DNA sequence: GCAGACACTACGAGTACATA
DNA sequence: TTTTTATGTACTCGTAGTGTCTGC
């Protein structure tokens, strides 16, 4: 930083004028800001019995169908659109639901399961090792934990935790915490 | 008796080596020996449907007894591009040893597998000299017809009153010798013959039962069932996507375990409710949701304590 | 038949016109761009002793670069192409002369309209600069009774206005006004000096580059203007 | 023989796959319509579809090319994605057949859903290359071939012979089997067993041969083997008895037993209950079984969907 | 004669593809609307869409360019990706047609989903080059053409003739077929068979010709070939009689007889019961057969599923 | 001779589509 | 007060890593 009179140019001017596109890249990347998904405006239109505002937009038969699945009162008409959904106008599918799901309201939270992803690991690593599927892999964990303590099985198998396998189990640094955890208390 | 001495799970290290060691009924053992007789194997489908009968075992065996160069693959893992890349890399390849190449696909009656199965129609024909395929199934109809045509379909189980007694005799004598090898002790000889009678058709279970008293060395549908009793949704709605994988199996284990846990007139309904849900599966767009609609339907009408 | 580094040369050129080529028995080869933007023709040393269709012209010119100059090209008993090098033999396909885009007959130019020339040296200076200067469109017009070429950059000024480049080609003797516009994309011809015969009739028109070795004929573009 | 043997293979329903178009067992008009083609000496675009497997499609595809001396390229349908057409198939079709042979691309088993886009690229291709080259398609299910492709092709439909053809075609197969036996060293003691094999699984000539393989366990077909082939069960007594008694533990147990051929078992059930139940319970049993039959093959677990039939019956069926 | 023969090809629905716009068989207003264009001497942008295949789209695209002496470039839609437009299509369009000809780019079968982005790049292109050059598009399904492209084009919609046009157009095809027969050496013994071919697959004039190819196996169309085309293999009298009599032993027996082509038999049944039964029993027979038809092909045992139809009918159906 | 520069390849990310 | 199912296929974009052609 010489010359000491430079009318500080913004992040972008520096980049572009000098022409280093990786600076240009961090700069552009700055606007990444990605969400959208007005899906609930369509969904809430079907609950609260309001004006459509559609076919102009991008409709997910699955988003809607699934969002409505949250509420037992809708199921009869969500189900109907299941067996019959394929081959309905993206629009027809919206016209039905509107003429089907009677009351309206919903607050957000969708149902997801509990994953002890310690436990998800142990099961996928039995499933891989023995080329058996998940339900059997289960029986496996039990008769090992029950008898043979399966530290040994965990001991012999740890060898392949291959970090790509990890890409299948969970999505983040919690993954890198497992990388260590199975490599540990056997 | 065979032992695989690097393995840690009973049922996996005592798996019968030969088409002999296996306990089977009459036309079953004959028909298997008659096959290995010809020294080259045709295409074959094997199915129980009553599990733990030896399906997956008899496959690895028929291969062994032919000195087959055998590639074992789980069905769940047999995706479209698995077939394209390895399984083709396999059956395209000639062998030095000049054996028959054989591909066992264990439990191919799963779901996404559907489009794979169609790839094979013209594959099983295109290398029909080199190699052949052995397929395992709990439910046949889950194997598309044009495969059933290419394959010889043998169907297990259902032994005679005679086969029964002899097989039970064999299984007991078999368990013993395993206890000898493992260093487990037999305190009584009625406990052994209990085990064999108890779960009879299922020999895998009966070896799995034994791997559970063995801490000492001597002689999961609960989550859904509990949520159905409690008649809640947030939990049921959450469990649906879990079993969306094999729907065909889950529906079975459900009809099995609810039948005991619910009232008599509620038994007649659970069949109407699950029976219908089963019919329309595969028409149903979202399998996960169509499974939810079953859970709700049950929690309401199913009544018991 | 045998092909010489001279002719293998003139072909790598006709590869930048059509990916394929039609060559019929003779001393004469023509090709034309699939979209009819460019037509090339030439007379050659090596003598062409059977007809054939070549789908891949640039990849077979690639495979003839691996044999000796003495290599004997023959139709294969099996009707494809046999290249016999001394210690070796190569086998290359023939397609049917339906899938390669041949012109019918060797399109003769009309009586020209105006004529100039260009030196080999000055062709270099055009092509080679266009890249740097981003000159994707050029125009042959008259300036001071002396014909000049003009480079432009069509994306920058769609109107062909700020002339980024110019090369004076010789004196203009007759009397007519014209702006002929050529797409740099059609300039596919190899370097060297060319007699330049251009012709125009209304919404008709074309530009022939007459070389020493081969002839080139290039389409003008539609905003081209003139009275002839 | 008059018969083709591939001799490079052991799998026997494939050792004997017919070499020419004359060897194939085909409905009257279908043979005639192929001999006609093999004459004109050039092949049109053709679609050959079953939907019952092993009726001769993939054999006739290869046959026709032989009887015309085609220059042929065989392709797995499912391997036939779009960039395949673009590169290899297009190179082939653009290639001059230099010895003057029809070029023919056989695309076997092209009815996958995923191949739709490839089939679309194909619609303009079959027109551009129609002079040089033609396409023969095999499919089990037509609806998996986009309509614009069925327009472009002669669509010949296998396995729906007339009452007359069935009888003739069967007779032809009994002879064809007999000649295979001569060749393989199987000896026929009773002919009734060769006829029963052909009738038993008719439409499908493949499992019809591989059934001959597996009933030759002992190297002779005697009137004893005839028992097993024609066998079935007929022993539906266990289920009929459990339905009278209206219990479950037993019915629930029998379901997985008949899960194997559901199509047969449903027949033997409608047959034997029709006599053993009351007249207005007859009208219901058809409604009950008729429905259960319809939705089979949609049903996920066949075993369970069979149980649901048993319960349904035990309740409403009332009879002595 | 008045007819075009390509003579470079054998496939016959392509040997006879129309040279000029007059040869094409078109609805009144559609012909007129094309002759109009061929007059103005310059071609606008045009979309020609079926969705029933083989109505003449891809023929008329080629036709129009001929009747105007266009300088034409034909392209497979599915090969028409974005960089294609950028390089060759753009070179072509920027090129001065030097002999003073309309430049026309025919993009055949452009309705693939994948080509959306290419069609978008195209929307500003068709505007820039509109003086020199125009685009003719063919598609089976319009909705695969982005709206902004339908704005820019004259969208002509094939194969929806009026009740009046259908009749006239068919009459025109019967003549056109006859003249093909004269040319190919096929002799017509009964004309009813030429008419029946035209009616049978109407909207589509391609399979209409290639159906004539494959029913000419024997080199004559006689009243025998007529049987196959119209095909009624029928005597349904045995079933109709058993349904009147409301018995089973007989119906139960007839089921396995028609198990062969179910699709045909269901037709011949709806056809002949419609006349033989009461008006409010007509509304039911459709509900009964229509449902039985839907679930066929899900149904495990076809023979049984056919029985279930017979019982269902005998009960609810009523007449004298 | 190398190093520099141009061109062509491939993989990863994004996007969209259809059938179950 | 919300928020992403599975399996296969296709087109386009961007960049980085590979090549060959060229210039002291
Ligand atoms: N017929 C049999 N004889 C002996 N052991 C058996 C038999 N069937 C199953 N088992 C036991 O089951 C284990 C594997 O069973 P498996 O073949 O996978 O059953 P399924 O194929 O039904 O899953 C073997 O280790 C074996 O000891
Ligand atoms: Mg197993
Ligand atoms: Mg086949
Ligand atoms: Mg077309």
């Amino acid at each position: 930083s010489l010359f000491k009179d430079d009318i500080q140019l913004n992040e972008h001017q520096v980049a572009w004028y000098s022409k280093d596109w990786t600076a240009v890249q961090s700069a552009a990347d700055s606007f990444k800001e990605k969400a959208e998904n007005e899906f609930f405006e369509i969904i809430g239109a079907i609950n609260n019995k309001t004006k459509c505002s559609i076919a102009q937009k991008d409709y997910s038969k699955f988003m809607v169908e699934n969002a409505l699945s949250q509420f037992p009162e809708c199921m009869p008409a969500v189900y109907a659109m299941n067996l019959i959904g394929s081959g309905l106008s993206d629009e027809a599918h919206f016209n039905y639901l509107m003429a089907a799901v009677p009351r309206g309201k919903r607050y957000g939270k969708w149902a997801k399961l509990v994953e002890d992803s310690t436990e998800v690991l142990i099961i996928k690593l039995l499933a891989k090792r023995y080329q058996v599927n998940t339900n059997d892999a289960i029986n496996y964990k039990s008769i090992l934990t029950k008898n043979g303590k399966l530290p040994l099985v965990l001991k012999e198998l740890k060898g392949l935790v291959t970090d790509d396998f990890l890409k299948e189990v969970t999505k983040n640094v919690k993954e890198q915490k497992q990388l260590k955890k199975l490599a540990l208390e056997w | 008796i065979t032992v695989n001495e690097k393995e840690h799970i009973l049922e996996q290290k005592y798996r019968p080596s030969t088409i002999d060691e296996c306990i089977l009924p009459a036309f079953d053992k004959e028909t298997f020996k008659s096959i290995t007789s010809k020294g080259k194997i045709p295409h074959i489908i094997l199915h129980s449907p009553s599990p733990g009968t030896g399906k997956t075992t008899v496959a690895k065996a028929l291969c062994h007894d032919v000195n087959a160069d055998m590639m074992f693959v789980n069905g769940s893992d047999c995706k479209i591009d698995f077939v394209r890349g390895p399984l083709t890399n396999f059956a395209s390849a000639a062998s030095f040893d000049g054996r028959q190449k054989v591909i066992v696909i264990d439990e191919f009656d799963r779901s996404g597998l559907a489009e794979s199965q169609r790839h094979l129609r013209s594959f099983m024909e295109a290398y029909s000299s080199n190699c052949s395929i052995i397929i395992t199934a709990n439910n046949i109809d889950g194997i598309i017809k044009p495969l059933q045509s290419r394959c010889r379909v043998i169907t297990f189980g259902q032994p005679t009153d005679e086969d029964k007694i002899e097989m039970m005799k064999q299984m007991i004598r078999r368990l013993t010798e395993i206890c000898k090898h493992e260093g487990i002790a037999i305190a009584d000889m009625k406990v052994v013959a209990a085990l064999v009678k108890k779960n009879f058709p299922d020999f895998r279970k009966t070896i799995g039962e034994l791997d559970s008293y063995s801490s000492k060395g001597v002689l999961a549908i609960d989550d859904v069932l509990e949520s159905l009793k409690n008649k809640d949704v947030k939990q049921l709605r959450a469990l649906a996507p879990k079993y969306a994988a094999d729907y065909s199996w889950f529906v079975g284990k459900l009809a099995e375990e609810i039948y005991s846990r619910v009232t008599p007139q509620s038994i007649i309904r659970m069949y109407e409710i699950v029976g219908e849900n089963n019919q329309y599966h595969g028409i149903a767009a979202n399998t996960e949701l169509h499974l939810a609609y079953l859970f709700i339907q049950l929690a309401c009408e199913m009544q018991w304590k | 038949m045998k092909l010489s580094k001279d002719t293998t040369a003139l072909l790598k050129n006709f590869a930048t016109i059509n990916s394929g080529i039609m060559l019929k028995s003779g001393q004469f080869i023509m090709t034309r761009a699939v979209n009819g933007t460019t037509y090339a023709e030439a007379n050659i040393s090596d003598v062409i002793d059977f007809d054939v269709a070549i789908y891949d012209l640039n990849g077979f010119l690639g495979i003839l670069s691996l044999v000796n100059d003495d290599a004997e090209i023959s139709q294969s008993e099996d009707g494809n192409i046999k290249i016999a090098d001394a210690r070796s033999t190569i086998f290359w396909p023939a397609a049917d002369p339906s899938t390669v885009v041949a012109p019918n007959k060797p399109i003769p130019f009309p009586v020209a309209s105006a004529v100039t020339e260009i030196k080999a040296e000055d062709l270099q200076q055009l092509l080679r600069v266009s890249r740097g200067l981003q000159i994707d469109t050029i125009a042959i017009t008259v300036k001071e009774g002396k014909i000049v070429i003009n480079g432009f950059n069509k994306v920058e000024d769609s109107a062909l206005t700020r002339v980024k480049y110019s090369l004076t080609l010789g004196d203009y003797d007759g009397e007519n006004t014209f702006n002929f516009i050529i797409n740099m994309a059609n300039m596919k011809m190899q370097p060297g000096n060319y007699k330049l015969l251009l012709w125009a009739k209304g919404k008709q028109g074309a530009a022939k580059f007459e070389g020493e070795h081969a002839n080139y004929v290039v389409a003008l573009e539609a905003d081209s203007t003139h009275d002839f």
